[PDB]
């Protein structure tokens, strides 16, 4: 199970 | 050994000429970066190609000439609450200074009151995301087409001194011959050495940057690692619903493999999805050559590739310089430009 639609970037890692 | 006394002596003057095309790229890179053009209303905005965090893009046609482009446009208050304000100027400062057959090419930037924008050609084929989530998989040499590119890319871009740091297939669109097109470079920067900044896609990112290193420009070639298996799988390595998740397989580095990989491929792969920094290819010794020595890339003719002279194993239709049949649709919005400048000591280089 994972993501198949368009990934968006991320800015940070919390 | 394995090569001959011809075929070796062709590999190193190979070599040694591409050493001499990086060193007259680097001049005229750093001529352009030292010493570097149009306004909204002379566009007619069509359709929205795509969007971001930031902002969007959109089909745009030139009033005067007629010609097509593709227009990102960014909201100066979401750069700025976004701390994305540098990694703004290092996109346009970098997109306007390299040339390299496989990179979008930048025609026009300006700014508004509201708004940044990036005028670039516009690639009709398509991203190649759309294409892979269609057809499932590449086979190994449509995937081997495509990753020669990257590879001459990611070296050119490295011998600038330029990271990317944000390589994908959303981020990868498919020209009128079937070529390779980057676009997005948000993240890119130039780093000598190395740099801290934790930003890139969570699939695509190496575990040096989930674990809060100060990473190299080896990241990048993790990444190909990552866009390879994607391409010939399906699917990527580190494949989880949430980001948290995804971040813990990376870091594991356990990688497995579908049964109709090659073993060459995999070879490969497990040479570039490596936590290792001492046993990543392209971090060692041997640079860039150890990827395009490989047995996975002994039929790539890597002049050809340059040279975009090998037929493609996909071409996109083409039913016109506007159309847009390619692309996904999305919800449009109107492009608001307040009567009152925003942020404007904060994009004064802009
Ligand atoms: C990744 N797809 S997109 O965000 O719509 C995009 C971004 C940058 C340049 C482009 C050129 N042609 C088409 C689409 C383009």
């Amino acid at each position: 199970a994972g993501r198949t639609g368009r990934r968006q970037a991320i800015h940070d890692i919390l | 050994g394995h090569m001959g006394n011809a075929a070796a002596a062709k590999k190193g003057s190979e070599q040694e000429s591409v050493k001499e095309f990086l060193a007259k790229a680097k001049e005229e890179f750093l001529k352009k970066w030292e010493s570097p053009t149009a306004q909204l209303d002379h566009f007619d905005r069509i359709k929205t190609l795509g969007t971001g965090s930031f902002g969007r893009v959109m089909l745009v046609k030139h009033k005067e000439t007629g010609n097509h482009y593709a227009m990102k446009i960014l909201d100066k208050q979401k750069v700025v609450k976004l701390k994305q304000i540098e990694h703004t100027l290092n996109e346009k400062r970098i997109l306007q200074a390299v040339n390299f057959p496989f990179l979008v090419k930048l025609e026009f930037s300006f700014k508004d009151n509201s708004n940044l924008y990036m005028v670039m050609e516009y690639v009709p084929g398509g991203e190649m995301f759309s294409h892979l989530r269609r057809i499932g998989r590449f086979s190994e040499p449509h995937a081997r087409f495509y990753a020669a590119q990257i590879v001459l890319t990611f070296e050119y871009l490295h011998s600038l001194d330029l990271i990317y740091r944000d390589l994908k297939p959303e981020n990868l669109l498919i020209d009128q011959q079937g070529y390779i097109q980057v676009t997005d470079f948000g993240f890119a920067k130039r780093v000598k050495g190395r740099t801290w900044t934790l930003c890139g896609t969570p699939e695509y990112l190496a575990p040096e940057i989930i674990l809060s290193k100060g990473y190299n420009k080896a990241v990048d070639w993790w990444a190909l690692g990552v866009l390879i298996y994607e391409m010939a799988a399906g699917y990527p390595p580190f494949f989880a619903d949430q980001p948290i998740q995804i971040y813990e397989k990376i870091v594991s580095g356990k990688v497995r493999f579908p049964s109709h990989f090659s073993s060459d491929l995999k070879d490969l792969l497990r040479n570039l999805l490596q936590v290792d920094l001492t046993k990543r290819f392209g971090n060692l010794k041997n640079g860039v050559n150890d990827i395009k020595n490989h047995k996975w890339f002994a039929t790539t003719d890597w002049i050809a590739i340059y040279q975009r002279k090998v037929e493609a194993p996909f071409i996109p239709k083409f039913k016109g310089p506007g159309d847009t049949s390619n692309f996904d649709d999305y919800e449009e919005e109107e492009i608001r430009v307040s009567i009152n400048e925003k942020c404007g000591k904060e994009f004064t280089e802009f």
